[PDB]
C-alpha cells in the first residue's frame, strides 16, 4: 500500500506500527508511529499491511480486510487482553494456555452452551472442534484425527484433555476413560518425557489416545497407541540434555529398601548417564530430601536444576502411587524395576583389544563386576553372556549338506556398537509392555469408528543441531505435507459448495524436500545406510557423499555459506544446512553415523529372548492369542536399521492419517517463565513462523 | 575488524591472524595425487590432498611443491592451497577482512601483478596488500637499522636498512639455501648407501636435516676429528624400522652454505654476501651496520650459527670494530611476528589497497 | 535384484545370493565318468556325475578336477560344473541375478576373456563382473590396510594394499600349497 501505516520490526514485540516518508527497490525508509525520531532501513520482507482501524479484533480471521502474518500477530496481542485464549483462523484453530484458571469457560454450563451447534454459530472456542468432530464423522463415515503440534507447555496437553472431557460428558454420557489418562498421568511421564535444551519436560514419543466409536454412535472404549520413541537418547546424550526421566526418577527417587535391591549408585556411575546432565528437578522440600550417597559430582558441586512445575524425587514416589490407580499389582511393580536397574549396569560392560592369537576382541579387567552384577537383573548366566557380547556365531548348514554351528569373532567397533544395540532393543521393549499392560485395564467393547489426538513434539532447533532433531524435524516436515494437503482439499470443497467460484491456486508442494531427505537410494538417508555398511565407517566420508551426489539440489548449501553467522564456523566435511517448512536448520555431522551405526547379531537377539527370568521372557513377544514362537536363528538382516527403522515406523502413521479427517489444533506459548499476562514478541513471532502457519497464510489468497 | 596475516612460505605456509600470540597453522605446502589404481572402492577419495593431509599419507601420492625457485608453479594449484588455507585451518571467509600477503625480496614482475589479480577475483577479498619478507624480520626483532635475512628452502635473500629507510641499491638475492641442502643431504647420505629416489621418501631428508644435522665451528679442524676413530655416529630409526648411523655427513652437510664451492658454483657464500652488501653501502653508515646483523628463517635453526658466523666475519671485518651478531629464539615464525605487529597498528589502517582503488587502478597498483 | 555371489575355488566351490550369512552349497570340484561294463540295466546312470554325487560314487568312477594349477582344463567340463550349481543347488534361472564371479590373482591372459565371452553365450546372464580372490578377503576382517595372504587349493597368493590401494608391482602369486601338499 502507499501512506496507510504498515507493520515495522520491533525488537521485543516484534511488530510496531509505521509509515514508510522514503522508499527504495526493496529497502524502506520506516519511520515508527510511537517512536517517531528513529526512522530505520527495513526490507519487503519486514514491511506487512495493517487494518484501518486498531479498535478492533477479529472472532473469524476470515473477515480480514488485510489478512497477512503480521495482522494474525496483532489479533492474538489484543484477544489475550481480553480473556480471549481461542482464536478461529480458518479450519484452524489457535489456542494460546493463559497460565491461570479464566472464569467461566471450561464449566459444564459451558459445555451445554456449545453443544451441537456449527462453526459460525458460536464464537471461538475448543469445544467448537471437539463438537464439530463428533459432527464430521457419524454423518461424513470418516474417522477423526486432533493434530496438535507446538513447543512443550504450550497447551498441548490442557487443550487434548479438555476434547477428552468434551467427548465424554457431552457426546459418551460417562464411559470411564477420561480420567483414566489422569490417573496414570505421572506414570506415562516418566518413561516418555525427557530434557532438551528448549524443552525442560518433552514427551518423546507420539502419544496417539485412539476413542473407540460404534455402528450406534456410542462411545464404546479407548485405545493408547504410541509411535517413534527417540532411540538414541536410551543411550547417548548432548551438553546439558537428559535420558527418560525415569533415569533419574528412579536414581534419585529410589528408597533405601529398594536401592539395595536394586544395587543403584549416583549418576556418574552409570555410562549411559554420566555423558549428559545428572542434575535432577526438585523443590525447596524435597532438595533437603535427596540423599548424601544419592548425589553425583555434578549434583554435589551445582544441586537441582530449576523449574517450579518438577521434582524428580517426589515424581518416582507419586508414580507408584500411580501404579495402585491404573491397575499394577504389588508383585510385578518389584520386576518392573529390576528390567530397569538392568538397563542401567548394561551399559557399564566394556570390550578392549585382541589378545594375541584368532583375533577378536575381549572383556576389560574392570568389567567382570560390571557383568556379574547385570546378569542377575536381566537374567543370563555370567559365563554364556561373556561370549555372545563377544563372538557372531553363524552355520556351515544352509541350502547343501548338512553341517555344524561355526564361530567368527565381532571387532572391538563392532562390539561396542552391539551393546547399545540392545539397550536399544530392551527398553524398547518394555515400553510396549508398560503401554499394552494399562491398555489391558479399560479393553473396548467394539469398533467401528474413532476420534483420536496425534500429539507430537514440535519443530526443535537449538544453537548446534545433532542427528536426534534431524529426525524430529523430518518427521515434523512430513505432518506439514499432511497439513498442507488437507487445507488446499478444503479450499476445494468450498468453492463450489458456496457457490464462490471456479478459482484454483498452486499448490506449495515439498517433494524436492522429501526427495532430499528419503529416496530409492538417492537421499540423505540413502547414504546414512550406506555408510553404516562400509568396511571401516567414518565421519568425514558421510558428509562428503551428500554434497558429491546431492549437489544440484536447491535445498542444501555447505555450512560456511549460513545466513546465520553462528553456523559459518562449521566446515564442510563436518555439517550441513537444511531448508525446511520453518526454515532452514543447520545440522552439524559430529556423532551422526555413529548414533545410527547400532547392529544386533543374532546369537545376542537370541540370548536375550532366551531369558532365565519369567516377566523378561513376556517382553520380547508374542502374546499368547494365535501362538506362535520366535526361530532359534536367523541371517539375514545383520544391520537390520535405525534410521530407516525409524521412517518405516513413520510411514505406518502418515497411512493412518490419510484414512481420517483432520482437526489442526496449533497450541502457542506465550512466555518462558510459565506467567499469567506476560508477553514476549520474540517468542510468538517465532511460533507462528515454526509452526506452519504461515505457510497456510501464504496458501490463503482467496480475499473471501 | 581484524586482518590477517598469511605467509606464502618457501616451506611452509604459516596463517594466523593479527596478533597476538603465534601463527595457528603449519603445514608444507604440498599437493599430493594417489599414485596408484584403486582397489577398496569407496570411492571416497579427493582430487588432490593439500598438507598437512598430504603428508599423513606418504607413499602412495606424487608430492608437488607449489612454491619452487622462489615463484610458484601455477594458480592451478595455487588456489587450491589457498582454499585448504583458509576453510580447513582458519574457518572463516576471505571476504571478511582485509588480508596481507608476503613475498620473496625481488620479485619477478609481472608475478606479483599476476598474484596480486588473480587472488582478488579468485576470493574477493575487501582490501590487499603485499609486504617483503627479509623486511618484516625488522619489525619482528624491534631495530630501526640493520641487514635483514629471510632465508628459506629454496630462497635466501640479503637487505641492508638504515632508520628506518631500506636501500635499493644494495640488497642481494641469493638462489641457494635451503632446498639445495636438502638435495646436498640426498646426494651424501646416497654417498653412504642409503637410496631414497622417490619424492615421498624425500620429505625424511628434510626431517634429519631439521633434526640431527649442526654447524661446525673450524670446518678443517672438527673434519679433522671426524676423520679419527672418535664417534660422531647418532643413531637415527627410520619408518620401516631402518637403522641407519650418520657422522661426517651430519656436519657436512649445513657447512654446504659457506663456499658453494661444494657444488661448485660461482656464488659466493653467506660470509661474504653479509659483507658485500655493507660494503655498498654509503661510507657512514658502516658503522652502525655492525651490531645490527641480524638473521632469520627456520633454515638458520641450525646449531653453531651464528657463532661460526661471527667469529668469520669478524676475521674478515677491519680490525678494531665490534660485531656482534643477533640471533633471536624462534626464528622460524619471525617473518610472521613482522606481519602481526604491523597490520595490527595505526597508521597503517589506512594504506590498504582498497576494492574501489583496486578496481579503479586495475593491476598496475601494485607499485 | 539379489545378486549372486558363485565362487570359482579349486576346492570347494561355494555358491550363496550376496550376504549375510554363509555359502548355500559347497561340494568338491569333480566330475567323474563311469569306467565299469553295465550289467544291472536300470540303466539308471549318468554321462558324467557332479560332486556331492560324484563323491557317493566312489570306486566306480574316474574324477576329473577341472581347474589344474590354477587354470581350468577345458569349457566342456566347467559348463557341466555351471549347470550343477546353478541347478539342483541354487534353484534359480540365471536370466534373474547379475552375477559376480570370482578369479585367481594374477591369473593367465586370455582366461578372463574366453571366460567371460563363453559365460554370457552360455548361460544367458543379465550382468556380471569378475572381482580377485585375495583383494574380497580384506573386506571379511574390515581393514583397509595390509598385506593379504590368501591360500587355497591350488593357488596361494601375497597381495599388498595401502589405503585402498593395491600395488601392481608388489604382487606375488605361488603355485605351491595345496594340492602339492
Ligand atoms: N631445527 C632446524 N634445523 C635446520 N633446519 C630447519 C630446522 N627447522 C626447520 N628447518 C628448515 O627451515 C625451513 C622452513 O623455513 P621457513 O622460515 O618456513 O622459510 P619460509 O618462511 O621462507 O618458508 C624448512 O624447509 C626446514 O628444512
Ligand atoms: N581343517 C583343515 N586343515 C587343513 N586343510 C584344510 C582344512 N579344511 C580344508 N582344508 C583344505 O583347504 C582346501 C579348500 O580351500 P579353499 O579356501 O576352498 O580354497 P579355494 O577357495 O581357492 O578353493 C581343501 O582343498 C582342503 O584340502
Ligand atoms: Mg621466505
Ligand atoms: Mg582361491
Amino acid at each position: 500500500e502507499d501512506g496507510k501505516p504498515v507493520w515495522a520490526p520491533h525488537p521485543t514485540d516484534g511488530f510496531q506500527v509505521g509509515n514508510i516518508v522514503d522508499i527504495g527497490p526493496d529497502s524502506l525508509t520506516i519511520e515508527p508511529l510511537n517512536q517517531k525520531g528513529k526512522t530505520f532501513l527495513a526490507l519487503i520482507n519486514q514491511v506487512f499491511p495493517a487494518e484501518e482501524d486498531s479498535k478492533k479484533d477479529v472472532e473469524d480471521n476470515c473477515s480480514l480486510m488485510y489478512l497477512n502474518e503480521a495482522t494474525l500477530l496483532h489479533n492474538i496481542k489484543v484477544r489475550y487482553s481480553k480473556d480471549r485464549i481461542y482464536t478461529y483462523v480458518a479450519n484452524i484453530l489457535i489456542a494460546v494456555n493463559p497460565y491461570f484458571d479464566i472464569p467461566k469457560i471450561y464449566s459444564s454450563e459451558t459445555i451445554k452452551s456449545y453443544q451441537g451447534k456449527s462453526l459460525g454459530t458460536m464464537p471461538p472456542h475448543v469445544f467448537a472442534i471437539a463438537d464439530k468432530a463428533f459432527r464430521d464423522m457419524k454423518v461424513l463415515k470418516l474417522s477423526q484425527s486432533i493434530i496438535v503440534s507446538g513447543e512443550s507447555g504450550a497447551g498441548k496437553t490442557e487443550n487434548t484433555k479438555f476434547v477428552l472431557r468434551y467427548l465424554t460428558e457431552s457426546y459418551g454420557t460417562g464411559q470411564d476413560i477420561d480420567d483414566r489418562i489422569v490417573e496414570a498421568n505421572p506414570l506415562l511421564e516418566a518413561f516418555g518425557n525427557a530434557k532438551t535444551v528448549r524443552n525442560n519436560n518433552s514427551s518423546r514419543f507420539g502419544k496417539f489416545v485412539e476413542i473407540h466409536f460404534n455402528e450406534k454412535s456410542s462411545v464404546v472404549g479407548g485405545f493408547v497407541s504410541h509411535y517413534l520413541l527417540e532411540k538414541s537418547r536410551i543411550c547417548v546424550q548432548g551438553k546439558e540434555e537428559r535420558n527418560y526421566h525415569i533415569f533419574y526418577r528412579l536414581c534419585a527417587g529410589a528408597s533405601e529398601d529398594i536401592r539395595e535391591r536394586l544395587h543403584l549408585s549416583s549418576p556418574d556411575n552409570f555410562r549411559y548417564l554420566n555423558r549428559g546432565c545428572t542434575r535432577y528437578f526438585a523443590n525447596k522440600e524435597t532438595d533437603k530430601q535427596i540423599l548424601q550417597n544419592r548425589k553425583s559430582p555434578e549434583y554435589l558441586k551445582a544441586g537441582s536444576l530449576k523449574d517450579p512445575l518438577l521434582d524428580d524425587h517426589g515424581d518416582f514416589i507419586r508414580m507408584c502411587t500411580a501404579m495402585k490407580k491404573i491397575g499394577l499389582d504389588d508383585e510385578e511393580k518389584l520386576d518392573l524395576f529390576r528390567v530397569v536397574a538392568g538397563v542401567l549396569h548394561l551399559g557399564n560392560i566394556d570390550f578392549e583389544e585382541a589378545g594375541s592369537t584368532s583375533g577378536g576382541c575381549n572383556l576389560k579387567n574392570k568389567s567382570t563386576q560390571a557383568l556379574e552384577y547385570c546378569a542377575e537383573l536381566l537374567g543370563l548366566d555370567q559365563d554364556d553372556l561373556r561370549v555372545s557380547l563377544t563372538t557372531r556365531v553363524m552355520l556351515t548348514t544352509a541350502g547343501g549338506a548338512k553341517g555344524t554351528v561355526i564361530k567368527v569373532p565381532l571387532k572391538v567397533e563392532q562390539a561396542n556398537n552391539a551393546r547399545d544395540a540392545l539397550a536399544k532393543t530392551v527398553y524398547s521393549h518394555l515400553f510396549d509392555h508398560v503401554v499394552n499392560r494399562v491398555n489391558q485395564c479399560f479393553p473396548f467393547e467394539t469398533s467401528s469408528y474413532f476420534i483420536g489426538v496425534l500429539d507430537i513434539a514440535g519443530f526443535e532447533y537449538f544453537e548446534h543441531n545433532s542427528f536426534e532433531q534431524f529426525c524430529i524435524n523430518y518427521c515434523n516436515e512430513k505432518l506439514q505435507q499432511f497439513f498442507n494437503e488437507r487445507i488446499l482439499k478444503e479450499e476445494q470443497e468450498l468453492y463450489q459448495k458456496e457457490g464462490l467460484g471456479v478459482n484454483e491456486v498452486h499448490y506449495v508442494d515439498n517433494q524436492d524436500c522429501i526427495d532430499l531427505i528419503e529416496a530409492r537410494l538417492v537421499g540423505i538417508l540413502d547414504i546414512l545406510d550406506e555408510e553404516n555398511r562400509l568396511p571401516q565407517p567414518s565421519d568425514q566420508h558421510f558428509t562428503s557423499a551428500v554434497h558429491q551426489k546431492h549437489k544440484d539440489h536447491f535445498r542444501l548449501s555447505i555450512p560456511r555459506k549460513s545466513k546465520l553467522a553462528i553456523h559459518r564456523n562449521i566446515r564442510d566435511d563436518e555439517g550441513f544446512i537444511i531448508r525446511h517448512f520453518a526454515g532452514a536448520v543447520c545440522y552439524e555431522t559430529t556423532q551422526f553415523v555413529e548414533k545410527n551405526n547400532d547392529a544386533l547379531h543374532m546369537s545376542l537377539e537370541s540370548l536375550i529372548c532366551e531369558s532365565r527370568d519369567k516377566f523378561i521372557r513376556e517382553l520380547f513377544e508374542s502374546s499368547t492369542n494365535n501362538n506362535k514362537d520366535t526361530k532359534q536363528k536367523a541371517g539375514k538382516l545383520s544391520f537390520i536399521s535405525v534410521g530407516n527403522k525409524f521412517k518405516t515406523q513413520l510411514n505406518l502413521l502418515l497411512d493412518k492419517l490419510r484414512s481420517t479427517g483432520a482437526s489442526f489444533i496449533r497450541c502457542i506459548k506465550p512466555n518462558l517463565k510459565m506467567t499469567s499476562h506476560h508477553f514476549e514478541g520474540a517468542q510468538i513471532l517465532s511460533q507462528l513462523q515454526c509452526s506452519g502457519m504461515v505457510s497456510v497464510l501464504d496458501l490463503m489468497q482467496g480475499g473471501f | 575488524t581484524t586482518a590477517l596475516v598469511c605467509d606464502n612460505g618457501s616451506g611452509l605456509v604459516k596463517a594466523g591472524f593479527a596478533g597476538d600470540d603465534a601463527p595457528r597453522a603449519v603445514f608444507p605446502s604440498i599437493v599430493g595425487r594417489p599414485r596408484h589404481q584403486g582397489v577398496m572402492v569407496g570411492m571416497g577419495q579427493k582430487d588432490s590432498y593439500v598438507g598437512d593431509e598430504a603428508q599423513s599419507k606418504r607413499g602412495i601420492l606424487t608430492l608437488k611443491y607449489p612454491i619452487e625457485h622462489g615463484i610458484i608453479t601455477n594458480w592451478d594449484d595455487m588456489e587450491k592451497i589457498w582454499h585448504h588455507t583458509f576453510y580447513n585451518e582458519l574457518r572463516v571467509a576471505p571476504e571478511e577482512h582485509p588480508t596481507l600477503l608476503t613475498e620473496a625480496p625481488l620479485n619477478p614482475k609481472a608475478n606479483r601483478e599476476k598474484m596480486t589479480q588473480i587472488m582478488f577475483e579468485t576470493f574477493n577479498v575487501p582490501a590487499m596488500y603485499v609486504a617483503i619478507q627479509a623486511v618484516l624480520s625488522l619489525y619482528a626483532s624491534g631495530r630501526t637499522t640493520g641487514i635483514v635475512l629471510d632465508s628459506g628452502d629454496g630462497v635466501t635473500h640479503n637487505v641492508p636498512i638504515y632508520e628506518g629507510y631500506a636501500l635499493p641499491h644494495a640488497i642481494m638475492r641469493l638462489d641457494l639455501a635451503g632446498r639445495d641442502l636438502t638435495d646436498y643431504l640426498m646426494k651424501i647420505l646416497t654417498e653412504r648407501g642409503y637410496s631414497f629416489v622417490t619424492t615421498a621418501e624425500r620429505e625424511i631428508v628434510r626431517d634429519i636435516k631439521e633434526k640431527l644435522c649442526y654447524v661446525a665451528l673450524d670446518f678443517e679442524n672438527e673434519m679433522a676429528t671426524a676423520a679419527s676413530s672418535s664417534s660422531l655416529e647418532k643413531s637415527y630409526e627410520l619408518p620401516d624400522g631402518q637403522v641407519i648411523t650418520i657422522g661426517n655427513e651430519r656436519f657436512r652437510c649445513p657447512e654446504t652454505l659457506f663456499q658453494p664451492s661444494f657444488i661448485g658454483m660461482e656464488s659466493a657464500g653467506i660470509h661474504e654476501t653479509t659483507y658485500n652488501s655493507i660494503m655498498k653501502c654509503d661510507i657512514d653508515i658502516r658503522k652502525d651496520l655492525y651490531a645490527n646483523n641480524v638473521m632469520s628463517g627456520g633454515t638458520t635453526m641450525y646449531p653453531g650459527i651464528a657463532d661460526r658466523m661471527q667469529k668469520e666475519i669478524t676475521a674478515l671485518a677491519p680490525s678494531t670494530m665490534k660485531i656482534k651478531i643477533i640471533a633471536p629464539p624462534e626464528r622460524k615464525y619471525s617473518v610472521w611476528i613482522g606481519g602481526s605487529i604491523l597490520a595490527s597498528l595505526s597508521t597503517f589502517q589506512q594504506m590498504w589497497i582498497t576494492k574501489q582503488e583496486y578496481d579503479e587502478a586495475g593491476p598496475s597498483i601494485v607499485h
